[PDB]
């Protein structure tokens, strides 16, 4: 540890966990927390406005990202929040529509910003949709009301052939 | 000074005669990989040694069986059985004879003396016994400056055991279990010499050396003894070690003594913890909790259940701790019944007094991952409870009663609940209604019978484990 | 029926058992008709409920 | 040291036979039983 | 149908209001009672269990 | 010395799992000759009985 | 074999239970439930 | 020689809820502590309440009458120690002796409990000694001395059978149960209301037929309900004593709604007054509650609450909570609504609740057993 001071020396493992938070990995992201623990709480803002923005993702995201990008200083971290908008944007294509009843536009204006790319388009039918004017249902979803008829009826007998091997094996 | 010269006479007396004396018979019992039966007797007596009135506990004249059972360490023709009959005789020094002390000082050239006397016959517990039961029962003193070193170098004759043990023998000794055994507990006296100061840096690449002369050509006891060293030193300095098993994850063929398997099976919980993987920790941790209901009555089941309980609150549901409570425990405050008692109600504002407040124990606890989603906890706990209360609720009531300021923060915590799938909730995206709703068909006409399977399994395999305990005697 | 009335009775002897190996008289075995009447019993009437999957297809 | 190893782990195996010992037991065991 | 009972549940969309029950199920519940003296068997067992060991 | 231990205990071992082999399937066909002597214990109350009281 | 790590690291008991209804609730319950007469 | 200073002792149960007052106090603690040689009803009440002025001509002439009652067991026990009878000493002692426990403190103890104990033969003495642990786990309300007599009664409930005094250990047992939440064994061996009636432990006998009622209201299913406290024979007199006793019975089985919470009322001010029960002032009166919600909440399925709010008085926000709370707190299973307002109710545990207790069972306490049963080879 007696090495000389750098001046990244915690903006590099702030770096490191935004994107090591980024790329989805969480027992990465407690091996960041646990590497190095008690000094992550006081020092480096940019390790604590990571850490609480990762509260931000536990307790309400889609509320504190560009809020978020509003403060880093020390441009590095918008890279990492790109991909970090990758991921928002993903879990928008699996988290506003085909979980839901109908959305009108304008709230797909709001969360999917730039209110008309091909972007919220693509995403639009990146569900398997069509979109009317003005809305977007997230219908024709969950269908036949499936039951798996008499299989498992079959295939647990199947089970009770090793069963009667356990009344096989022994005596 | 009258009553301490019969007691060491009798319990040491009575410890080596059985303990020699049966593990010459145990030795000379050709085949015994499981039999042992001084040996266990002889760590229960240790185990006991701990407690009570050492190998000599400086015991008001001179301490002198230090002096006198590593001279002519040398187990010949039966006359050296008499010449320990002669060391009962001379345990009278102290008493009779001018009194020399020899500890501290002569023990160096008293831990050249197995040596020093002729061949070791093949009974390796006796000089294993003798390179540990010295000073081991001498970290007790406490003092831990240049004895450090000096109950190294009794581990040193210890590491000569082990050149006598796996370089010496070579058919089937079957004492190298018993000194696998021994060799665990004063691996733990290695534990309690380096890192009362420094690291086992010996035995690091010595662990992993360890288990690899323990992998699976002699491999019994060996191989969790070392894991638990392994899994427990590797806590404190650092993780990814626990990583560093999981392409070579290995454990053993049969479980070994309830205590060891059950804080074994703790240990790999705890580092689950962190892990924040719930599903597997909760039965293995209940499954440590229960299985040692043994310990001093200071505690430590309430600190191996303090230390185990706190990703059962970060479960999102927890039993309450009224079968737990203990009033030292209730004095050391250490899983801080007033924390459940925070869990149980929607409070901001006491829990996180309990979080600032406490932050003091909070250091005992080391835990702070708990807090930066206990929180999110806590909130998902008022949602669960008025959410499970309810059959439909709407985000007039619930996303300003627990105060989140909008609607849609709360359609994000619903959202996360779905996700979680704890409510089967709807919102209607038009006026601002949680048009919130229940599932049907509760009843057990598909889930209870594919339950079955899970409760015939768990009886099927208690009647094979019913089989192989009919299969030992 | 034919194995709870009998069960009751298979389980009332644990009242009894103790220790003083040879100063209690009365060992007798418990399980018999329960293991293999429950045994013959169960499975084939689990493959009577699986006459309906294998004649029917 | 190839098979002075070998063969002390199947001087393990006669732990393996107190198993067997143990199944010589179970068929004694109903003998009188069936002689009864 | 509150103080007294007949099984005569409400349905305010049916019309018969309707009262049907299956009394025998005692299958499950005899057993259960055999669970309930029988975990008590093993309790006083548990005391020969752990007292001829040690 | 050590040719002549794994050609004996060698030898004992898979004499011994020819034999744990074997008594298991003894120890099977003893119940199939205990159905056998059940029969025989069924069968002697079918058709009479001559009813008396016990003395 | 007791320790390995650790050396270094009827009442209300049962009450407890509807106790924790009793203390982060209804502590005023009659003195508000036994004014519905006449509040409204 | 129970009854006086077990009123003083429910006196010392006057002095726990009102607290704020220091003259309820201490007129009937003078009244109590000038008659009849009462050394400790106001020694551990000048342990807690308010002290003394002075005591010469207050309290220590009845100091001085304890040093007559002293003098005269140094007449007594001298006199009976030439005596050689059925041990005149303890038993002409023994009086005067739980006489002096009544006068001091648990020096009674030593003078009674063995002093009698060491003797006799018959429980009658040693059910004294039973009854004056019971009366003084009243004084300093114990948890202690309130089992003890119970580990020194049941040395002789292994031979007996006796009339009026082992139901009274059954009344005693039971009151030891619901002084705590202990609630049905209480009231089942209460319900032989005949052979208890008048012994010189008891209080008023109707009394004991008020504690009687209030602890088997609950504990009581519907038909064993109506069949005890409606075609009870003897109970119908001494509960027609007090009108509103018969007046709470009649407005439970009558189910309406609002005369649930006149009557609930009442037994709200009755239910406080008691001793080692107003600590337990809650979770009876809730339990009322949901007994009550319990037998009106099944049979209905399409209830909204706005028709309870309508006769319970205001529940329009009122019960809101309370049922939420009732629901939420792990019993009472229906669903609490949004303005669609339909309470929807369970099943009766004949198919599907049924099917849990089995595997909680053959998880925990044969999971021990594994434990056990992998204590096998080390």
């Amino acid at each position: 540890e007696q090495l000389p001071e750098s001046a990244y020396m915690h903006q590099l493992l702030g770096l490191n966990l935004l994107f090591l938070l980024s790329q989805n990995r969480v027992a990465e992201f407690h091996t960041e927390l646990e590497r190095l623990p008690a000094k992550d709480i006081q020092t480096n803002v940019y390790i604590k406005h990571p850490v609480s923005l990762e509260q931000y993702l536990m307790e309400g995201s889609y509320n504190k990202v560009f809020l978020a990008k509003g403060n880093i200083p020390a441009e590095s971290y918008t890279f990492f929040i790109d991909i970090l908008l990758d991921t928002i944007r993903d879990e928008i294509a699996g988290c506003i529509e085909k979980a839901y009843e109908k959305i009108l536009f304008t709230e797909a204006t709001r969360i999917l910003f730039f209110n008309t790319p091909k972007k919220m388009t693509d995403y639009a039918k990146k569900r398997g949709w069509v979109l009317g004017p003005n809305n977007y249902y997230s219908f024709a979803s969950q269908q036949q009301k499936p039951e798996d008829t008499t299989i498992p009826s079959t295939e647990l007998a199947k089970q009770v052939i090793e069963y009667a091997r356990q009344l096989e094996m022994i005596v | 000074e009258p009553p301490p010269p019969p007691a060491p006479q009798d319990v040491e007396m009575k410890e080596e005669a059985a303990t020699g004396g049966g593990s010459t018979g145990e030795a000379d019992g050709k085949t015994a990989a499981a039999a042992a039966e001084h040996s266990q007797r002889e760590l229960d007596t240790v185990t006991l040694e701990d407690i009570k009135e050492h190998v000599k506990q400086l015991e008001k004249a001179v301490s002198g069986k230090e002096p006198r059972f590593v001279l002519r360490a040398l187990r010949m023709l039966p006359s050296t059985s008499r010449r320990l009959n002669h060391y009962v005789l001379y345990k009278a020094v102290q008493g009779f004879f001018t009194s020399n002390n020899a500890t501290r000082d002569f023990l160096l050239p008293f831990l050249e003396e197995p040596m020093d006397t002729e061949a070791d016959l093949q009974f390796r517990p006796r000089t294993g016994k003798a390179a540990s039961t010295p000073l081991l029962p001498e970290v007790e003193a406490y003092l831990q400056l240049l004895v450090v070193i000096f109950m190294m170098n009794s581990k040193r004759y210890k590491e000569a055991q082990k050149i006598s043990d796996d370089l010496m023998q070579k058919i089937s000794t079957q004492n190298r279990r018993a000194l696998d055994l021994v060799a665990a507990k004063c691996y733990y006296y290695h534990a309690r010499v380096y890192e009362f100061l420094d690291k086992l840096d010996v035995v690091r690449s010595f662990l992993h050396a360890r288990l690899r002369t323990a992998t699976l050509r002699h491999d019994a006891d060996g191989q969790a003894t070392l894991l638990n060293l392994l899994l427990r030193n590797y806590l404190h300095y650092s993780l990814y070690d626990q990583a560093e098993k999981l392409v070579s994850k290995s454990v053993f063929p049969e479980q070994a003594n309830n205590n060891e398997w059950a804080r074994y099976l703790y240990y790999t919980g705890r580092i689950k913890a962190i892990q924040l993987e719930y599903s597997e920790a909760r039965r293995t941790m209940t499954n440590a909790l229960r299985k040692a209901p043994q310990h001093t009555a200071v505690g430590f089941k309430q600190t191996v259940h303090k230390l185990l309980i706190v990703v059962e609150l970060l479960l999102g549901e927890i039993p309450d701790r009224l079968q737990f409570r203990q009033p030292s425990l209730k004095r050391s405050l250490m899983p801080y019944f007033l924390l459940t008692q925070a869990v149980r109600t929607g409070n901001l504002a006491k829990f996180n007094q309990v979080l600032d407040q406490f932050g003091e124990k909070f250091q005992a606890d080391g835990t702070y991952t708990l807090i930066i989603r206990l929180r999110h906890n806590v909130i998902k706990t008022g949602v669960r409870m008025i959410s499970l209360s309810y059959s439909r609720i709407s985000l007039a009531d619930i996303a300003q009663k627990l105060q989140l300021d909008s609607p849609e923060d709360a359609e994000f915590i619903v959202a996360k609940a779905i996700r979680d799938g704890v409510i089967e909730a709807s919102i209607n995206h038009e006026k601002g209604y949680v048009q919130s709703k229940e599932m049907i068909d509760i009843y057990s006409t598909r889930e209870p019978q594919l339950a079955f399977h899970q409760r015939i399994s768990f009886c099927l395999d208690i009647h094979n484990m019913s089989v192989k305990a009919m299969r030992f005697p | 029926n034919y194995n709870k009335a009998v069960e009751e009775e298979d389980k009332m002897t644990p009242e009894q058992l103790a220790i003083k190996n040879v100063g209690k008289q009365d060992p007798k075995r418990h399980l018999e008709e329960h293991v293999d009447v429950l045994m013959t019993s169960n499975i084939v009437q689990c493959l009577a409920a699986m006459l309906d999957t294998v004649v029917f297809k | 040291y190839l098979s002075k190893i070998e063969e002390l782990q199947l001087i393990v195996n006669d732990k393996s036979q107190n198993l067997r010992r143990l199944q010589a037991q179970r068929n004694e065991l109903n003998a009188k039983v069936r002689l009864l | 149908i509150l103080d007294k009972k007949f099984h005569g549940i409400l349905d305010q969309g049916e019309g018969v209001l309707i009262i049907f029950d299956e009394p025998p199920v005692d299958k499950t519940y005899e057993a259960a009672l055999e669970t309930i003296q029988n975990m008590s068997k093993v309790v006083d067992s548990l005391y020969n269990k752990a007292k001829k060991l040690t | 010395d050590l040719y002549s231990r794994y050609k004996k205990l060698q030898q004992e071992l898979e004499f011994l799992e020819v034999q744990e082999e074997y008594i298991k399937d003894e120890q099977k066909n003893l119940k199939k000759e205990f159905l056998h002597a059940q029969e025989e214990v069924k069968r002697i109350q079918s058709i009479p009985l001559v009813i008396g009281q016990f003395l | 074999m007791s320790e390995k790590k650790q050396p270094v690291d009827e009442d209300n008991w049962d009450d407890d239970n509807v106790e924790d209804d009793f203390s982060n609730q209804l502590r005023a319950e009659l003195e508000k439930h036994g004014y519905k007469m006449e509040t409204s | 020689p129970k009854n006086p200073d077990l009123r003083i002792a429910q006196l010392r149960f006057l002095l726990s809820l009102p607290e704020h007052r220091g003259d309820a106090a201490v007129r009937d603690e003078l009244m109590a502590a000038v008659r009849d040689n009462n050394m400790a009803p106001y020694y551990e009440a000048l342990c807690k309440s308010l002290d003394w002025q002075i005591d010469v001509d207050l309290l220590n002439k009845m100091k001085k009458a304890n040093e007559d009652e002293l003098k005269r067991l140094d007449e007594e026990l001298e006199d009976a120690e030439k005596n050689l009878g059925e041990s005149e000493i303890r038993d002409a002692m023994m009086a005067k002796a739980e006489y002096l426990c009544r006068i001091g403190d648990k020096e009674g103890a030593l003078t009674a409990f063995r002093k009698t104990y060491d003797k006799t033969v018959a429980l009658g003495h040693r059910l004294d000694i039973v009854f004056y642990l019971l009366r003084i786990g009243l004084f300093y309300m114990d948890n202690d001395l309130i089992t003890r007599n119970t580990e020194k009664a049941k040395s002789l409930i292994e031979e007996g059978g006796d009339w009026d005094r082992r139901n009274r250990l059954k009344v005693y047992q039971g009151l030891y149960c619901v002084a705590i939440r202990d609630f049905k064994q209480a009231a089942e061996l209460f319900l032989d209301t005949v052979s208890t009636f008048t012994s010189y432990e008891l209080m008023d006998y109707k009394t004991f037929v008020t504690y009687t009622v209030y602890v088997s209201m609950i504990a009581l299913e519907r038909p064993d309900l109506r069949e005890k406290v409606i075609k009870g024979a003897e109970i119908l007199e001494v509960l027609h004593s007090l009108p509103a006793v018969r007046q709470y019975l009649f407005s439970l089985y009558e189910c309406r709604y609002s005369v649930f919470f006149q009557s609930l009322a009442v037994v709200e001010q009755e239910m406080k007054k008691d001793w080692l029960f107003a600590p337990h002032y809650r979770y009876y009166v809730r339990e009322m509650r949901i007994h009550a919600y319990s037998q009106l909440l099944e049979s209905y399925r399409s209830l909204t609450l706005g028709y309870m709010a309508e006769a319970f008085g205001v529940g329009v926000e009122f019960i809101d909570q309370e049922l939420s709370r009732f629901i939420a707190a792990g019993r009472l299973h229906c669903k609490i609504d949004k303005v669609n307002e339909i309470v929807e109710t369970n099943r009766p545990d004949s198919k599907n609740w049924q099917y849990q207790e089995t595997i909680k069972k053959g998880d925990l306490l044969l999971n021990r057993v594994q434990k056990l049963s992998r204590v096998i080879n080390m």
